[PDB]
């Protein structure tokens, strides 16, 4: 296909901060991804972000009925959709499948030891590298966070490591989902 | 700056083919037919807007259909007319596409379903002059307007003084009887009382008139009986002042 | 979904209060409508009550709205004559479809001055074979009930202001063909004012 | 309970 | 500290669109215009809330509207393709005879139109794949997620193929097993 394309994209967000205390509504509009137009609900009125959204700022503003809608979304709309969802998104937790495994060699060679984190729910993990019970600092490789976009995370830790028999190496996870420090190991 | 409606009212035979006109406000974005059937709640029927329908009956595609020929008129087409669609149409419209502001209504359309025309008839229109004891008694002079043997109902009685309508010093019954009630196809009666001061009454260059809308039937419907044809029609009746 | 009104009708009397009530569906509320539907015209809208605890004023006419609890109130205060009408309510949801209850028709009973109620006999002109009595000018406490025969035709008490003797009246109707009728009987099966006039 | 649209508006005009 | 999103878009002249909650990067449901209905992303959802499509589609027709009004204020000017880039990544790490989910990631990309075909040793494989829609980027691109579950083996070569307007040639993201 070559025909030209022309895209009208709306985000109508909500940013939560201290659970539902303070509540910021934002109604965005896009134009082939350039915003033309906003709501913010700190500033109380729409404002053009564009040339182009200047119309339907000074339009919007002027209908009372529109206004008002804007201006009560953070109660009416934002703090509801909150609250209509909390139970399965703000509350939820899946447990990481936390799994250590080198990438092979000899010891004494220079190897990757991996520590696979899969499965959890939110992001928030902290992992840890240990040598014989004494978190190495450094030589971390990290993936970063993954969204599987199934409501899921994975995250991929790898270690720089000269192995040696004897050493215990031990892959510490720190995450809400448990009370406890996950903690797997791998013996050289 | 209203929604409008034609007509006032229509009476069609079952099995028929009607198409209910109206004009929603100019700028408006959104458009609506609702039905109440009698003793029944107010009923939607259709919403549309941008040149396509927004929400639908679970009734609707099966029985109706809408049409917006130029970009100033909106209708509503019943397929095939049954009984059970004799009510009050209305047609509606709003401003904004957002849907939070309030519905327009128009006047609306009181359709009358038939099983058979054959029982239509216009109504009999008749002026009382007022009593001489009342004259006497109050210096009040009160003029009474019957409107017999009328099928079906929904009529409109006015009242003319000296050519223009008057609506100060006139009553008219909210709902009309029936002629015969343990029949169900019982013709009906209504009556309005005039009451002028008896000075006014008393002067002969004073004209009285009152009359009825009758709405029945088409000249395109088929017509075999002998009587004249019941055709939509205004049947009026008249007195003059009396110096008595 | 479903939306009821209560009472069905009501009677007021001129210069008093009513208040009635609607229950709408108490989850995906998007907003509520008032309209007023007076006999001879179309609904015309009073408020779109959108804010949960929030309250409207039209002059005379108030409400409020109760989201949580899936009510709405609306109040007449001193009602006038004007006021008679079906009022109408409204639920909308995420589309702009209005789902209605049954209404709750307000009835504006009139303060009637200087009563002299009457049966008065008009004359026919000349084309009908009917003669007409008229029961006029009783207050409202007096009830006009149907015909006991037949070939006897009674309408309901109605009210008219001629604003050239400004003053408010109510009158009914009979009606016969019948050589047997007359107005000093017409309205035997109406409780009719002791004091009536019945001029001869 | 249920999730609520912000319901759009058309532009001017 | 969260954020809900409420995500449309109409594109023309495609006279595609869409509607969809984002829950901090997450899609919570979107709706599906062909069948008029609230597609739930995780079925325990729908289990504890409720939504009506209506909302969406009435939203959409405006969007549609706004699209025509805008285009013709732009004097006609189109958008200007960003290409995508793909990543084929894993569910969980890969063992031989245990079932696992390839994910093929296309992300960073504009106008949210893209043609993706799994292949298996070059072939197209249709039995048990998933997608989610265009979900939507802080920068105001779209990502996409693409599922197949498969059975690990070593004779087996993966390749997402994925086609754009912003791509010169169809990109393939190749996974095999180490
Ligand atoms: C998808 O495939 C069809 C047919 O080959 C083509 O017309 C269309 O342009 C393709 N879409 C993209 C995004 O390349
Ligand atoms: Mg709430
Ligand atoms: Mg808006």
């Amino acid at each position: 296909d070559t025909r030209p394309r022309f895209l009208w994209q709306p985000k109508r967000e909500c940013h939560f901060f201290n659970g539902t205390e303070r509540v910021r509504f934002l109604d965005r509009y896009f134009y082939n991804q350039e915003e033309s137009v906003r709501f913010d609900s700190d500033v109380g009125e729409f404002r053009a972000v564009t040339e182009l959204g200047r119309p339907d700022a000074e339009y919007w503003n002027s209908q009372k009925d529109i206004l008002e809608q804007a201006r009560a979304a953070v109660d009416t709309y934002c703090r509801h959709n909150y609250g209509v969802g909390e139970s399965f998104t703000v509350q939820r937790r899946v447990q990481p499948k936390v799994t250590v495994y080198p990438s092979k060699t000899q010891p004494l060679h220079h190897n990757l030891l991996v520590c696979s984190v899969s499965g959890f729910y939110p992001g928030s993990i902290e992992v840890r590298w240990f040598l014989n019970g004494q978190e190495e600092k450094a030589g971390m490789v990290s993936t970063g966070l993954i969204q599987n976009g199934d409501w899921t995370f994975q995250t991929l830790v790898m270690l720089e490591t000269v192995p040696r028999s004897g050493e215990v190496y031990t892959c510490q996870v720190e995450h809400p989902s448990v009370t406890s420090p996950l903690t797997v190991e791998w013996r050289a | 700056p209203e929604v409008t409606q034609t007509p006032s009212h229509q009476v069609t035979q079952m099995g028929q083919e009607v198409i209910l006109r109206c004009v929603p406000i100019s700028n408006h974005l959104y458009f609506y037919w609702y039905r109440q059937i009698l003793g029944q709640k107010v009923e939607f029927l259709v919403s549309f807007y941008n040149n396509e329908i927004s929400e639908k009956s679970e009734i609707f595609d099966d029985q109706f259909s809408v049409e917006r020929p130029d970009g100033s008129n909106f209708t509503l087409k019943i397929r095939s007319t049954k009984l059970e669609d004799s009510a009050m149409y209305f047609c509606a419209s709003s401003r904004l596409a957002g849907g939070m502001d309030e519905q327009f209504f128009g006047p609306g359309t009181r359709l009358t379903v038939l099983e058979d025309l054959k029982n239509v008839f216009p109504p009999e229109v008749a002026v009382f002059e007022p009593s001489e004891a009342e004259i006497s008694h109050t210096q009040k002079a009160t003029l009474v307007c019957l409107a017999t043997g009328f099928y079906p109902d929904h009529v409109e009685l006015s009242w003319w003084v000296n050519g223009k309508e008057v609506h100060s010093g006139v009553c008219t019954d909210p709902q009309p009887l029936k002629e015969q009630p343990a029949l169900n196809d019982s013709r009906y009666a209504l009556s309005s009382r005039l009451r002028v001061s008896a000075t006014f009454w008393q002067n002969p260059r004073n004209h009285f008139r009152c009359q009825v809308q009758f709405y029945g039937l088409s000249e395109n419907d088929e017509w075999t009986q002998d009587r004249a044809k019941p055709v939509t029609q205004i049947v009026s009746a008249e007195a003059w002042g009396r110096a008595d | 979904l479903n939306v009821e009104q209560s009472p069905q009708s009501l009677h007021v009397q001129e210069g008093d209060s009513t208040n009635f009530t609607c229950s709408f569906p108490s989850s995906n509320f998007y907003a509520l409508h008032w309209y007023r539907w007076e006999t001879a015209k179309s609904p015309e809208a009073l408020f779109v009550m959108t804010l949960n605890g929030d309250e409207k004023k039209k002059g005379r006419i108030s409400a409020t709205l109760n989201t949580k609890e899936g009510y709405s109130y609306l109040y007449i205060k001193g009602s006038q004559p004007e006021d008679s009408a079906t009022y109408l309510c409204a639920f909308k949801a995420a589309g702009n479809k209005l789902t209605f209850g049954g209404g709750t028709r307000v009835l504006v009973k009139p303060n009637i001055q200087n009563p002299d109620p009457a049966v008065y006999q008009l004359r026919d002109s000349k084309s009908s074979d009917k003669s007409v009595c008229l029961f006029t000018d009783f207050d409202s406490q007096t009830n006009v009930s149907q015909s006991k025969d037949s070939d006897v035709y009674i309408t309901d008490k109605c009210v008219l202001d001629m604003r050239s003797m400004d003053f408010k009246s109510n009158s009914a109707v009979a009606w016969s063909n019948k050589s047997d009728f007359a107005c000093a009987n017409a309205f035997n099966n109406s409780i009719i004012p002791e004091d009536t006039f019945f001029p001869s | 309970r249920f999730y609520k649209t912000l319901r759009a508006e058309q532009a001017s005009q | 500290e969260h954020v809900i999103i409420q995500a449309e878009f109409y594109l023309n002249p495609d006279q595609s669109g869409e509607f969809m909650f984002d829950f901090d990067g997450d899609e919570i449901f979107h709706v599906d215009m062909a069948k008029k209905e609230t597609v739930w992303r995780l079925e325990e959802f729908g289990r504890f809330a409720s939504f009506e499509a209506q909302g969406a589609l009435a939203n959409i027709a405006v969007d549609k509207a706004n699209l025509e009004i805008m285009t013709k204020r732009s004097n006609y000017t189109p958008i200007t393709n960003v290409p995508p880039e793909v990543t084929v990544l894993t569910n969980s790490p890969v063992e031989l005879r245990e079932p696992n989910v390839l994910i093929c990631f296309i992300d960073k990309f504009t106008p949210p139109v893209v043609n993706v075909t799994w292949l298996r040793n070059g072939k197209p494989v249709t039995t048990g794949v998933s997608e989610t829609v265009f979900l939507p980027r802080e920068d105001h691109l779209f990502r996409k997620f693409h599922y197949l579950p498969f059975l690990p083996s070593t004779e087996d070569v993966y390749d997402c193929r994925v086609e754009h307007w912003g791509l010169d040639e169809p990109l393939l993201k190749h996974w095999e097993f180490d």
